């Protein structure tokens, strides 16, 4: 009686574990280099080149952050295998608009606007929200006096060469999108903001509502 | 002026294989009778999964089947009469390839987690447990086979392939030489050679004990994803992103045939060889699973039923009937 | 609906929603 | 201007290679088929239900 009696417990085991798999969710860290991944990290978890998944814990449901920036080798290959991912936590750096690059003389601004390009226009994320992390705002708010933007960027003809304004990046970062874009919540932090995962958490929130309320057609 | 002698090498071996070819398949099957539409149903289907399955490979014994899920566990199967031998839960859900050994002892799986592991289907005590860890590449796994019992082949996401060590987990040889990710990877019945297909528009010989390269074929577009060796040893198969086939052979090192349709534009993703060779299985992302003449390039196979992607397909030693695995999590057998 | 048009609009909605989702991210999330 | 060399070793090293005709390539393909054309299940059926699948 061997064959029915394994078939059946194994089919009740996949069952119940399929059921109590119900609850989970997964999203993608997907940032730039030196980004301060760690660091950010590293204060959600203290409280509230291998593929590494983040297992959180929040209330009732396993929240599922895996890290991707570190792989070094082809995006579109491997891109596939996150399609049910429901929002994408993309990360860039403030301080990138004078911190030039040589080893190609072009700015990280290029390169981080070229990747954020690249992952939005993907027609495979197309029911998934964007969030936009703003890291490092100190070092932008601090040193302006010594580095205006009018020459390292063409679309800053503001007031003149301080009084540091973070919209003029927001608005570039925003208008690299299509129309009828989502909304894309962006909220800046630092290097000890702890609101953060409830931003997070709001973001969730409302992408699914938004989901649902169009699947029941209540608009 | 290296550049200069290798452009100019590369010009007088070119002149030379297209002096060599005495005549193409213009000359052979000229007036050979088609083989017929033929077609198959499915006689028994598999359920369990509940997510993506990518991969799909039998047993020595024509009987088994491995399987491996993005979401879920391995699962043994018994085709004949559908029985969930053993699960084994994984500690990394993101599996890209499964393979199982010829021996019939041990399985081995692997993903973007860039670590492959052998497990023991040997009931020495309890049940099936972790064994082993082979660790050492850069980028992610894409291939896996077993030589032997003890000793493993695969492909990794970086330009290179290792030949691994069961014995203590160290690699004792590697091959480089590619300019691409490296995604198949189909062992010649020989167990001298094998071939890897790149990201580069070229696939490459390699060899088991001198550790070199011997030959190399740059006559293709695009990109390569999948291969499978012809039974005789003189050839294998390589599939493309274009929606195109072409056959290497390597005693003529030239191109033969360039497989086409009137109207195709989804490549295609698996491709294997029926036994005598004279069928072609292929895979395509519109879950239009194709059939190819390998005597005349003719459209032999027209099975289509699966959820709109295939994606893993395989034929019996025996080559009694062919399983062939999809996105959707569900698992097919055509007699 | 006829009386004053300029509320029928999608936008609106879209504020109202949202604000009862962040609002109720009141309850810590996490302790 | 190693990896060139290197290259370059390796083009020299593979173009001396012993090359037969793709005739000769064709006829032995056509043998090996003709070899075992009927010891193929999916090109010849199995006789009666000896199939397992055959419920």
């Amino acid at each position: 009686k061997a064959a029915v009696e394994r078939s059946k417990m194994i089919d009740r085991n996949l069952r119940r574990d399929k059921r109590d798999a119900r609850r989970e969710l997964k999203l993608l860290l997907l940032g730039t280099g030196e980004s301060g991944k760690s660091t950010f990290i590293k204060q959600m978890r203290i409280i509230h080149t291998g593929i590494i998944e983040y297992p959180f814990d929040l209330q009732s449901v396993i929240f599922r952050m895996v890290d991707v920036g570190g792989q070094r080798s082809e995006r579109r290959k491997w891109i596939h295998c996150f399609e049910n991912v429901t929002s994408i936590m993309f990360l860039v750096a403030l301080s990138e608009y004078d911190q030039v690059l040589v080893e190609d003389n072009e700015n990280r601004m290029e390169e981080s606007k070229a990747l954020f390009r690249t992952i939005i226009t993907y027609p495979w994320f197309q029911n998934s929200s964007v969030i936009l992390f703003l890291n490092k705002k100190d070092l932008l708010e601090e040193k302006i006096m010594y580095s205006h933007l009018v020459d390292y960027f063409p679309e800053y003809d503001g007031p003149q060469r301080a009084q540091a304004a973070r919209e003029f990046i927001l608005k570039m970062f925003v208008d690299l999108n299509p129309d009828s874009d989502k909304i894309i919540y962006s909220h800046f932090t630092c290097a000890t903001d702890t609101e953060n995962i409830r931003f997070v958490f709001a973001a969730v929130k409302d992408t699914i509502l938004q989901l649902n309320l169009k699947e029941y057609n209540l608009v | 002026q290296l550049r200069q002698e290798a452009e100019q090498l590369k010009n007088q071996i070119r002149d030379a294989r297209k002096a060599c070819a005495d005549a193409t398949l213009s000359q052979i099957t000229n007036n050979i009778d088609p083989v017929g539409r033929i077609q198959m149903r499915t006689r028994r289907t598999l359920r369990g999964h509940l997510a993506k399955i990518y991969a799909m490979h039998w047993g020595t014994d024509s009987r088994l089947l491995v399987s491996a899920s993005q979401d879920g566990k391995l699962i043994i199967w018994d085709s004949y009469t559908t029985n969930k031998v053993h699960a084994i839960p994984l500690r990394s859900s993101w599996v890209m390839t499964c393979a199982y050994a010829p021996s019939g002892n041990y399985v081995a799986c692997g993903g973007l987690d860039n670590i492959c592991s052998i497990y023991n289907l040997k009931t020495r005590e309890g049940n099936v447990r972790v064994s082993r860890e082979l660790a050492g590449h850069t980028g992610y796994l894409s291939c896996c086979r077993f030589l032997d019992d003890n000793q493993i082949v695969t492909s990794s996401g970086d330009t290179t392939c290792a030949l691994w060590d069961i014995e203590t987990g160290q690699q004792t040889t590697t091959f480089t030489g590619h300019t691409g990710d490296v995604m198949s990877l189909s062992l010649a019945p020989d167990t001298r050679l094998f071939v890897s297909g790149a990201c580069d528009a070229s696939a490459k010989l390699w060899d088991v004990r001198e550790g070199m390269c011997r030959q190399t074929f740059t006559g293709h577009e695009s990109d390569i994803n999948a291969i499978c060796f012809f039974p005789n040893g003189n050839a294998f198969a390589t599939g493309s992103d274009d929606a195109t086939c072409r056959l290497f052979d390597l005693r003529a090192d030239q191109e033969l045939m360039t497989y086409s349709h009137d109207n195709i534009i989804c490549g295609i993703t698996s491709v294997s060889f029926s036994k005598s060779g004279r069928l072609l299985l292929a895979g395509y992302d519109d879950f239009n699973c194709n059939v190819w003449d390998a005597l005349k390039a003719d459209r032999a196979g027209v099975l289509a039923g699966h959820d709109n992607r295939v994606s893993c397909l395989g034929v019996t030693d025996d080559g009694m009937a062919v399983a062939t695995g999809s996105w959707d999590s569900f698992l097919k057998i055509w007699n | 609906i006829l009386f004053k048009p300029s509320r029928n609009t999608i936008e609106e909605v879209r504020c109202s929603t949202a604000a009862h989702a962040f609002k109720v991210a009141a309850r810590a999330t996490l302790r | 201007i190693a990896q060139a060399r290197k290259l370059v070793e390796q083009l020299k090293m593979e173009a001396n290679i012993d090359r037969i005709k793709v005739s000769k390539a064709a006829a032995d393909l056509m043998a090996y088929c003709e070899a075992h054309a009927k010891e193929d299940p999916l090109l010849t059926p199995v006789p009666a239900s000896e199939n397992p699948f055959r419920e």
